[PDB]
DNA sequence: ATCGATCGATC
DNA sequence: GATCGATCGATAAAGTTTTTTTT
């Protein structure tokens, strides 16, 4: 259970003493799922002080909480945090100094690379007033 | 007094330099700047560090130039500034400790006294641009003049990790200090505990800000010719978008 | 190994040179005994870091060893046969002869003076704690080297490595070699350290591991390979330190050509240059210059296979830079001549421009200007306006251009521009494209670099969708920005403006109206002061004169004419220098007859009311134009003079501006 | 071409 | 069963003048 953030290697703990981590097979039958979408925030027009590049920052909706946010309104959240990263997986080959933290976060038991690690925001309940 | 291998500091001398230069001043610097202060801002200051309890002491720092003592505490500040504000934020705790040792209703003397305070010491020396710095500028106090341009959102710091391998419950939380994350090739918390696999939670361990700015200078009597160039900024402190 | 490893009977080896370097101590007395030796001791205590070792120090070594009757070998053969096998035994032969303490330094005047005994004094105790490695040589240097090649009449003396090549035919055997090229700086980075040594630290043992570096790519070592704090069942882990060890200059530029020297075909082709030692930040952007040094090329260290099978892609190593065509100070004997001989009116009209035909009150005009005048030092929040702008016009055969901007082509701080590149919006700063370095740096045109300056402008009809506005913003007070979506910031303006509009389809029709070929009559109205014209009427006399005024300049290839003596233009540069250092201050005597003199100024424009020739309706803001140039010319004439017969030279040169269109 | 990972062999 | 050595496989690349409708 509890597919992590890049696990998408259950290789944990097999029955007999078969050929752990040898292969997986996902199947599509009993492994319940559930349904989201990553959407984009902007900051209100009463607060900026100049026209001086307005940041912002991006969210997670998880539950049955996808297509209430319609897009252009004013409106509030949850507020759990988190922090994610992704750079090393099976497929695809993983300006400044962004990312000099990482330096640091390096020497994990796995093979050494730069991970870094980036601000993110997870919801659970939306509302819109107005 | 130690020597490091480093630097060549001294031992706590300088603080106590300091602390009675900062106790017993009440004037100064009436001959460098002669015109003709009663008492010390910092004086005042000091009491008012602890009735709004902040952490922020702004220290003009071209005191010890007035002062007769303290040369080589003001000659060893621009020249391995990294020790010397980390024993400066050790003596700033104390002293404040040595009003509260005076009048012992002031804030229970535990919870004030764990936030741990800190010093900025400004306006210090003079620095002309970016077509003077040398390599020889390693470990130095700058001062720069210029402009910044465009910033982006505070990314988190590695301040403290956290692990847990695949027992029943083992949470540990080791630290890193460095560059290098350090890691056990065995388990632990129980006798057989075999080498094992060693997890990474990593959302859990709590982490500071953040936040680079890239700045380019103002064209200052630039010789009508040469292009102005960049260079970047990194903060720490509670500074982040407040500039 | 086989294969043909064992190489040639070469003749000369480097033992021949060897000791042929060791007779470099004291034997050269006549150039306070070795003078070499001299400068040797100016850098061991540390106040420069540059030696020389030129070659008329072995010429004339070699000239006073002519007379010995022995073998001696060809030295500035080697050292252009193969330049760069003359540093480093070099440096094993300075030590030999180096007089270490002779310098006084206790604890402070001098960078890093206690740490480097402090590393040398734990080595040092650490070569007999027993009861070890030896340092590199590069550790223990604090100098470096330089070279300098000659074209004097020494070789004309007798028997080419300093003769000034261009890029184009430098493909060749001048690889490994000494050669100087000409040429023109352009891409300058800028400085940044590069890394000579090295320390990791375990934080066991101790020992600082170092090494040498080679290419722009290296790979640290392990931690198990040390003397002490390896072998056992605990090893120190290494890491990195910056303050123990040394960090040299590094800075990037690329070379064209002089656009003379090249054929009647290709392009100019660039080349890369590097600098090492102290000769860093010497070079601007424009220098037309010469670099001598030495060559070397370089591997590209990837993708190897696949491309780059044994491609070059060379670089020079520089080793000298001659650089040329760079108030009472020591000049004053011929600052005291424009004091002595006096002449403000016509014989500094006659110095600056004295190319043209007639029009000696419009070139009067132009240099109050290239003085301006300080309004006042307002103190309060009143910003106001300072630096008038003189516009032109009218149609001349004469490419005006040489009438106007030979006179911005000397003036300090006097840019020029034209219609195409810098537009309105590239007249002030943008951010654009850049290099694989930081980009989106704030790259301009002029206002944004011409400040307190001379704006000199042709083609005012070109790309005037953003020209037109931004002009107004120099005359509108203070506001060049760059209001793109990148910031809001806002710098300064304080520039001065000569335009010449030039006039539509073929001559402007006198008998027709003005402003069928200006375009903005709001920049008109009161944001200029005065105008010119350079009409064209058919004359007997004048125009033969203007023949010979022109057919006389291909005899010669001079213009000797107008019995002037020419001045040159540094002398009355100082003059505007000192008269910006003088800034009069009006009486009261002015103010109570000019006040009328804006009433004689009213009635006459308010007499015609007509659409037929003539601009102006009586306002003030044409009126504190000649309140502005008035002491601007009594700037230049300063004898604290401001009175009626000072500002009766203004109207002198306001009345020729207006009915300038009534011929 | 270099580095990392996996497999096989030897102690 | 664990550790070390050898062999095999995988990893690094780059853009900005002609042509369409449209205002």
């Amino acid at each position: 259970v509890e597919q992590s953030f890049k696990y998408t290697e259950p290789t944990f703990c097999p029955n007999p003493s078969c050929e752990n981590r040898a292969f997986w097979t996902l199947n599509v039958t009993r492994s319940r799922f559930l349904d989201w979408q990553k959407v984009r925030i902007q900051e209100n027009a009463n607060e900026i002080p100049t026209g001086s590049m307005p940041r912002t920052l991006d969210v997670i909706l998880r539950g049955d909480s996808v297509e209430r946010a319609k897009p252009g309104d004013r409106c509030k959240f949850t507020g759990v945090e988190i922090v994610v990263p992704d750079v090393t997986q099976l497929g695809l080959p993983g300006k400044t100094t962004e990312g000099l933290n990482s330096g640091v976060t390096g020497l994990r038991s796995l093979g050494v690379r730069d991970l870094t690690y980036k601000i993110s925001f997870l919801a659970c309940h939306v509302i819109s007033i107005g | 007094l130690r020597i490091i291998w480093g630097t060549n500091v001294s031992i706590q001398e300088c603080t106590t330099n300091f602390r009675n230069f900062l106790m017993s001043f009440k004037y100064k610097f009436r001959k460098i700047l002669d015109e003709r202060d009663e008492e010390l801002y910092y004086i005042k200051q000091l009491n008012e560090m602890r009735e709004l309890g902040t952490s922020n002491l702004n220290l003009d720092a071209r005191n010890l130039l007035a002062y007769k003592q303290t040369e080589d505490l003001y000659h060893q500040l621009l020249n391995y500034p990294q020790e010397v504000i980390s024993i400066m934020d050790q003596t700033i705790k104390d002293c404040m400790v040595s009003l509260i040792v005076d009048n012992n209703l002031d804030y229970d003397l535990d919870e004030i006294e764990t936030k741990f305070y800190k010093v900025r010491p400004y306006n210090v020396g003079s620095c002309k641009g970016m077509r003077e710095l040398n390599p020889n500028d390693i470990d130095k106090l700058i001062n720069l003049k210029g402009l910044v341009l465009r910033s982006t959102p505070v990314i988190p710091d590695m301040k403290v990790a956290f692990f847990k391998c695949n027992v029943c419950d083992h949470t540990m939380a080791v630290e890193i200090d460095r560059g290098v994350i350090q890691e056990p090739a065995r388990c632990e918390r129980i006798d057989c505990n075999e080498p094992n696999s060693m997890s990474l939670i990593h959302n859990r361990c709590s982490f500071a800000d953040k936040q680079v700015i890239k700045l380019q200078e103002t064209p200052d009597f630039v010789p009508d010719g040469q292009t102005p160039h960049s260079i970047s900024l990194c903060v720490y402190d509670e500074l982040v978008d407040s500039c | 190994m086989s294969a043909a490893l064992p190489s040639i009977q070469l003749p000369v080896d480097y033992n021949n040179l060897f000791n042929e370097i060791t007779d470099f101590l004291v034997t050269f007395k006549q150039d306070k005994g070795p003078k070499y030796m001299a400068m040797l001791q100016k850098v061991a205590n540390r106040e420069l870091n540059s030696v020389i070792i030129d070659l008329d120090d072995i010429l004339q070594y070699q000239n006073e060893k002519f007379l010995q009757g022995t073998q001696a070998d060809d030295l500035v053969s080697a050292i252009q046969q193969n330049a760069n096998h003359f540093t480093e035994l070099f440096c094993r032969a300075i030590d030999n002869n180096m007089p270490l303490p002779t310098k006084e330094i206790d604890y402070k005047d001098d960078v890093l003076d206690v740490i480097l005994n402090q590393r040398r004094l734990r080595n040092e105790r650490m070569l007999s704690d027993r009861t070890t490695e030896l340092f590199p040589p590069n550790l223990t240097r604090r100098y470096f080297l330089y070279f300098k090649p000659l074209s004097q009449n020494c070789a004309r003396r007798y028997r080419i490595s300093s003769k000034p090549l261009s890029v184009r035919q430098i493909k060749g055997d001048f690889l490994g070699q000494l050669i100087t090229v000409r040429g023109i700086i352009t891409r300058v980075s800028d400085v940044k350290p590069a890394v000579e040594v090295i320390a990791y630290t375990c934080d066991q043992c101790g020992y600082e591991v170092f090494q040498e570096v080679n290419s722009r790519t290296f790979t640290p070592l392990s931690e198990c390979t040390s003397e002490e704090c390896s072998q056992n069942q605990t090893k120190g882990q290494l890491f990195m330190s910056t303050r123990a060890s040394k960090f040299s200059a590094f800075q990037e530029c690329k070379i064209q050509e002089l656009s003379q020297q090249v054929p009647v075909g290709h392009i100019p082709r660039s080349l890369n240059i590097h600098v090492n030692g102290t000769l860093v930040r010497s070079l601007s952007p424009g220098d037309i210059v010469d670099v001598t040094g030495i060559f070397l090329p370089a591997p590209y260290t990837g993708f190897k296979a696949l491309k780059a099978g044994l491609l070059t892609e060379t670089y020079l190593e520089a080793q000298f830079v001659r650089q040329h065509k760079k108030l009472t100070s020591d000049v004053e004997e011929r600052v005291m001549e424009l004091i002595t001989s006096g002449d403000v009116y016509n014989r500094l009209a006659k110095s600056i421009a004295p190319e043209i035909y007639g029009n000696l009150d419009v070139k009067k005009a132009l240099l109050l200007l290239l003085v301006g005048g300080v309004d006042k030092r307002v103190g309060d929040g009143m910003k106001i306006r300072g630096d008038i702008n003189v516009c032109l016009m009218g149609d001349p055969g004469v490419a005006k251009s040489q009438l106007l901007k030979a006179i911005c082509k000397i003036s300090p701080r006097g840019v020029y521009t034209t219609g195409k590149g810098s537009s309105g919006v590239g007249l002030t700063a943008a951010v654009m494209k850049d290099p694989v370095t930081d980009e989106m740096i704030l790259e301009g045109g002029a206002l944004v670099l011409a400040d307190n300056g001379i704006c000199c402008i042709d083609e005012f009809d070109k790309m005037d969708e953003s020209d037109r506005t931004a002009i107004h913003e120099v005359m509108e007070q203070q506001t060049i920005s760059i209001s793109k979506a990148g910031i809001n910031t806002t710098l300064n303006a304080r520039t001065s403006i000569l335009a010449a509009a030039n006039p539509l389809y073929g001559r402007y029709n006198p008998r027709l109206s003005p402003l069928d070929n200006i375009n903005l009559p709001a920049a008109l109205l009161s944001r200029f002061d005065i105008l010119f014209l350079m009409l064209d009427i058919p004359s007997r006399d004048d125009d033969e004169k203007l023949a010979e005024h022109v057919t006389y300049v291909h005899m010669h290839n001079k213009q000797p004419d107008l019995d002037f003596t020419p001045v040159e233009p540094s002398k009355m540069r100082e003059y505007i220098a000192y008269a910006k250092t003088k800034r009069p201050v009006m009486s009261e005597a002015v103010n109570d007859y000019v006040v009328q003199a804006y009433i004689r100024l009213r009635q006459d424009s308010k007499r015609e009311m007509d659409s037929k020739f003539s601009f102006g309706q009586a306002t003030p803001r044409t009126l504190l134009g000649i309140i502005r140039l008035s002491q601007a010319l009594a700037k230049l004439r300063l004898a604290d003079m401001v009175d009626i017969d000072d500002v009766e030279e203004a109207l002198r040169l306001v009345r020729v501006s207006k009915e300038s269109l009534y011929q």
